[PDB]
């Protein structure tokens, strides 16, 4: 009758309680009932399926309250300080004309309201009309470690090809696809601003993801493996730099993985980030 | 006949055929087994290659990479 | 619930429990009754947690 | 109204056309030239190269022992060729960019004088954009003009 | 209320109509801007009737708007007293016309002494938000209770 | 008793007919809400009032 | 020294299925006057759809600041797409969904 | 053989589930039984295996929880995790 | 609940490969003026392209989903009003048999 | 409100007043493309919005199993097989007037007896 499904550390039956977190790679929109100039926020936590565990999150903000005019749209970018308008980003993605921008954002020519609310963004997008001036604009706005302009325009382009939207892919040439997806997010933001769709619910259980031993030990074993590789390479550089003999017993250590897995599955912490994950098994009865 | 509609009580049988297959605590066993099967090879293979760059004055290099992991 | 139709404003589908505790309750009513019970417990817990601070 | 637990005894007691051939061009011409595609982004329907006038020109514009990261092949060869080409006269400008995704499966059926066709596998595909129609810009002048 | 004017609904309707905040945007169905260069003559064939009556150097750009008659009823208003309010708001820089209550379509038109459109659009915001037709500030939804 | 159970069934049934009638009049846009609330608020107040009246 | 050879040549672009495309990495097209097919060598016949009738602003060039030898081929004449014993191809398409790892 | 399918909370938004099979699927009373709904809906795509499965492990020990109020089911579900018994034989 | 389980995650590559064989137009070739009534296809939130026939395609994916080819843990939704078709094959989702 | 775009430039056409002939025009400030005006209208705000209530109507709306079924006949084809749903415009002051969608001619006829 022993159901199993637990671990044994130091003679103690430890159980990894299922954790709960939110999902990613889904466009979300929310309202702001505060006196902040932002009325609606279009958040989207982008991350790859396996590896690195990305935390970068894109945000498309809509400025200007209801009733007042000149309601522009500005979306933030990672590693870039101030926010950048959506149309300027469209110029940095290779799309120069504005009719194509309105063709990517709004997919219905009959609707005049969304296109009407696009006007101020088409004005600021009239101020900056070139793709090269847009790449130099994002190069001059955020990340000032490039110093040289010739390396900050190509560096900004590499940001738009790699860090910008980590999902889908990170190769060069996928700017058209990301332009269509960006216009889709703007279509969801403005479409939520026209009171045609309610605020995105976060209590929907389908948008929630649980984590058992699989994901937890994936993060843990991932970080521990990275530390192991880094330490092994440290021993390599010490060996070639100090000019001595090499040994396989001093390069690859086992107490990093043993102490990491044994310590994480032994204590409540999973490294305070996370606590209370591992609990002693309650043997009061069978239903307990 | 064999093509007759089922009843309410009959459904219980189905539930039995469920718990005989899964068990009351099958999610932890399936997730952990999938972790041991695929997650180990994925983590080992996703970032196994590390190289040391050696300089001399002729350039030199060294490399260490991890392959198929083995569990006991 | 995914067991009724869309745009249904009938009282039975909106939370009315026409059955009694003597003859049992239907699932779509026992679920709402569970929601009301959990809401009662949470409300009592918050009222006590604030009642202590007010008392101090 | 009771749980039926005697199911073991119950179950134990109950149980006109025109045909034209295709040919593959010898691989010598494929080793000599690489076939790329052209796509314009100026909305104007016509825009032939004859109306592009002449001369048409398409040209591409101390530390101790340490650590390196790594990288692969095809991605490196595509990364080193980061100079896009341009076609001009001596004025109209067209600057193309890579498409990448439209590689996959693309076969060319070049029609010769006869009814037969010559099939050539497409190497890459590029999107040409008509550049410098209005002729204006500014850089710092626009950075100071956008601060009003 | 006062003991002398108790158990009276009309008096309470006057008090409610004297304190409940009302704005020009409340009564506004929609607004639209027109290019009409000649100050007196109007291209619009309908409004010609208004042109015939309310008339008997200025901006070529026209600002026009339409009100809900039901809003003119629920919140008791007069096209006249409204035009009075705007005239005593912007004073003489903005010429004003307003349609009659008899008109089945409530119309209001206004003009001024770069492009004129942007100026008009500013004035639109001022009209909708910054004009209070009647009632003191921060009073809403006055409920009669016995 | 039996007759009391039938009187309860008819009591609830009459309230169900009332909620169906107010529901049809609300779907036909023939009911104007009072001052201070909207159509949905007045409709929910009428339905909840009828259901609580039948339960009482 | 870029020179346009002709551009008068008319080329048709084709989006082929993966097995036949990787096989091409000869047949006889039968033009039926608005429906055209393809009789490969033993083997299948393939109807090719007129994907895009008008296909302007699209051309084809070849290659033999760093200027290189550039030659112009011909204009794109029609956008096309090859459409497809089909049960064996359907079974192979169901069979490709069986990839596993050790 | 295509006779049973898993459904999460996302797909549940686009399906119509029936409670009892032989009570809501076919098309058409003692006063001791409870009053149920009707079968006016036709586009039933899925059907519930059994409603009693919506409860957890602790609530499953409760006898006739329908006739009992919810907070008592919660209190009993909390007391079921500390009663004396026999957990294993070893 | 007694019959609730947690998904484990599969591979979205065979599905994406299988969609393009029935005429799924890639995203970079999309024109809203030439195909306004095209249904967008979403795989784990990634917009790979659209399709001008979601009925037969959805019927095919459902019939192949019930036969056991596709892992039953994958949950596919077709929002009509939103004109979308979400495909979820990620680990962490809680499902139940019906 | 329903503005046009420039040729080649494809930029929006800002309104330009013609003081010589005293008539409205549409310009592009990037280039020298100015076309005439076919209407004096330029801007329309439209405060009280009533559109969007019947949003999201598709040709395949009759195959939705989640949607209900009614027996009321169509005023056009007289078909008692139809699918009804309320307004799609989500707002507090949105009325609950039903929208009937016939499953034969695809006509959208409402149930409002006051205003039709
Ligand atoms: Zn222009
Ligand atoms: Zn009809």
């Amino acid at each position: 009758f022993d159901m199993g499904g637990y671990f044994i550390i130091n003679g103690s039956e430890k159980v990894l309680i299922a954790q709960e977190r939110s999902a990613g790679n889904i466009v979300q929109v929310f309202k702001k009932a505060a006196p902040s100039p932002i009325s609606h926020v279009a958040e989207i936590r982008s991350a790859l399926e396996k590896g690195s565990r990305f935390i970068s999150t894109l945000q498309v903000k809509l400025y200007g309250r209801e009733g007042s005019s000149a309601r522009t749209i500005k979306a933030t970018l990672p590693y870039i300080k101030q926010d950048i308008p959506i149309v300027i980003i469209f110029r940095a993605l290779g799309i120069i004309p504005d009719g194509e921008i309105l063709e990517h954002i709004c997919y219905d020519v009959n609707d005049w309201q969304m296109l009407e609310m696009l006007k101020p963004c088409v004005e600021d997008g009239f101020v900056i009309q070139d793709r090269e001036t847009a790449l130099d604009f994002i190069g001059r706005r955020g990340t000032a470690l490039g110093i040289k302009k010739e390396k900050r325009i190509q560096y900004a382009k590499d940001i738009l090809q790699k860090e910008f939207l980590p999902h889908i892919t990170q190769l060069e040439g996928f700017e058209s696809r990301k332009a269509f997806f960006l216009g889709y997010m703007i279509n969801r933001l403005l479409l939520c601003a026209l009171d045609r769709k309610d605020q995105d619910d976060r209590d929907h259980f389908g948008k929630k993801r649980l984590d058992l031993a699989g994901p937890l030990l994936a993060q843990l074993f991932k970080t521990l493996f990275k530390k192991l590789t880094k330490d092994i390479f440290r021993y390599m550089q010490r060996t070639v730099e100090e000019a001595h003999d090499f040994n396989m017993k001093l390069a690859i250590n086992a107490k990093t993985i043993t102490s990491g897995l044994k310590y994480a599955l032994a204590t409540g912490n999973w490294g305070s980030s996370r606590a209370g994950v591992s609990q002693v098994l309650n043997r009061y009865t069978y239903s307990s | 006949d064999e093509s007759a509609p089922i009843t309410a009580e009959d459904s219980w049988a189905v539930i039995s055929a469920f718990f005989r297959e899964k068990g009351l605590v099958s999610q932890q066993l399936d997730s952990f087994n999938q972790f041991v099967d695929y997650t180990l090879q994925d983590i080992i293979c996703e970032d196994s290659t590390l190289i040391l760059e050696q300089l001399a004055q002729i350039s030199r290099k060294y490399e260490i990479s991890f392959g198929k992991i083995y569990v006991t | 619930l995914p067991h009724f139709s869309k745009d249904d404003y009938s009282p039975e589908s909106k939370g009315f429990v026409e059955n009694s505790y003597l003859r049992g309750l239907t699932p779509q009513e026992f679920f709402f009754h569970a929601m009301g019970g959990r809401e009662g417990l949470i409300d009592t817990a918050v009222k006590t947690a604030e009642t202590g601070y007010i008392q101090r | 109204f009771i749980k039926r637990d005697r199911m073991r005894r119950n179950f134990l007691r109950m149980r006109e056309y025109n045909e034209f051939p295709l040919r593959a061009i010898p691989k010598e011409d494929l080793e000599n030239m690489r076939t790329h595609l052209l796509k314009f982004q100026s909305k104007k329907k016509i825009n032939p190269v004859t109306d592009f006038h002449l001369p048409v020109r398409l040209h591409r514009k101390r530390k101790t022992r340490q650590l390196k990261v790594l990288d692969e092949n095809a991605k490196k060869l595509r990364f080193e060729e980061f100079y896009p080409w341009v076609m001009e006269d001596f004025y109209n400008t067209w600057v193309g960019s890579y498409e990448a995704g439209n590689s996959d499966s693309y076969v060319l059926l070049s029609v010769e004088d006869d009814g037969s066709f010559t099939m050539i596998p497409a190497d890459k595909v590029y999107k040409f954009t008509a550049r410098n129609k209005y002729a204006t810009l500014t850089i710092d002048e626009a950075e100071k003009r956008m601060d009003k | 209320l006062e003991p002398g004017h108790a158990a009276d609904q009309e008096q309470a309707k006057l008090i409610r109509s004297a304190i409940e905040h009302t704005t020009l945007k409340s009564v506004t169905i929609a607004s639209e801007i027109y290019y009409d260069p000649d100050p007196r003559s109007t291209v619009i064939p309908e409004d010609e009737e208004i042109i015939q009556l309310h008339f008997s150097q200025q901006s070529p750009w026209l600002l026009r708007l339409e009100l809900d008659r039901a809003a003119m009823n629920d919140k008791d208003l007069t096209m006249g007293q409204v035009g009075e309010r705007i005239k005593q708001t912007f004073k003489n820089d903005l010429f004003v016309i307003w349609s009659e209550d008899n008109d089945e379509k409530l119309i209001i038109r206004c003009r001024v002494v770069a492009e004129e459109d942007h100026m008009l659009k500013k004035i639109e915001n001022t009209m909708l938000e910054n004009i209070t037709l009647r009632g003191v500030e921060n009073i809403e939804r006055v409920v009669m209770m016995k | 008793d039996g007759p009391t159970m039938r009187e309860i069934t008819e009591t609830i049934a009459e309230a169900k007919k009332k909620v169906l009638d107010v529901t049809k009049e609300a779907q036909a846009n023939l009911l104007t809400a009072k001052h201070g609330m909207t159509l949905r608020e007045s409709f929910e107040d009428n339905v909840v009032r009828f259901l609580n009246e039948a339960r009482d | 020294d870029l020179d346009l050879e002709r551009s008068n040549r008319q080329v048709w672009l084709v989006r082929l299925p993966m097995f036949l495309a990787e096989k091409w990495r000869l047949g006889k097209i039968r033009i039926n006057k608005s429906k055209i097919t393809l009789l490969l060598n033993e083997p299948h016949e393939y109807d090719l759809e007129l994907t895009k009738k008008v296909v302007e602003n699209e051309y084809v060039f070849t290659e033999q600041t760093i200027p290189k030898k550039t030659a112009i081929v011909g204009t794109v004449c029609h956008e096309c797409q090859v459409m497809p014993y089909h049960k064996i191809v359907e079974q192979r398409r169901n069979i490709v969904k069986l990839n596993n790892k050790e | 053989e295509g006779l049973v399918e898993y459904i999460d909370a996302e797909e549940e938004e686009s399906i119509l589930i029936a409670m009892q099979p032989e009570d809501l699927e076919p098309a058409e009373v003692d006063p001791a039984k409870r009053i149920r709904v009707s079968h006016h809906a036709t586009t039933f795509t899925h059907c519930e295996i059994h409603p009693s499965m919506i409860l957890g492990v602790a609530a499953s020990i409760i006898p006739f929880p329908d006739h009992n109020q919810s907070p008592r089911n919660t209190y009993q579900s909390a007391m079921g995790k500390q009663a004396m018994g026999v957990f294993l034989t070893n | 609940s007694l019959m609730s389980c947690i998904s484990v995650g599969t591979d979205p590559m065979p599905i994406i490969t299988f969609l393009s064989e029935w005429g799924m137009e890639p995203l970079e070739d999309y024109v809203p003026h030439q195909s306004p009534d095209a249904t967008r296809v979403f795989v784990n939130g990634v917009w790979h392209g659209v399709h001008r026939n979601p009925a037969r395609l959805m019927e095919t994916l459902r019939t192949l989903r019930r036969k056991g080819d596709i892992n039953p843990e994958v949950s596919m939704i077709r929002d009509i009003r939103e004109k979308e078709l979400k495909i979820f094959t990620d680990a962490g989702r809680v499902y139940r048999p019906l | 409100t329903t503005f046009r775009f420039c040729r080649d430039c494809n930029n929006m056409l800002y309104p330009r007043e013609d003081k010589e002939n005293n008539r409205l025009l549409f310009e592009c400030r990037t280039c020298s493309y100015v076309e005439e005006a076919g209407s004096p209208l330029v801007y329309r705000h439209e405060l009280i919005t009533n559109i969007g209530e019947t949003a999201g109507v598709v040709q395949d709306i009759g195959s939705d199993p989640t949607l209900p079924r009614s027996d009321r006949e169509c005023p056009k084809c007289h078909s008692r097989e139809n699918v009804f749903f309320q307004s799609q415009q989500r707002r507090k002051d949105t009325s609950m007037v039903l929208f009937f969608v016939c499953l034969s001619c695809s006509h959208i006829f409402t149930s409002d007896q006051k205003n039709k």
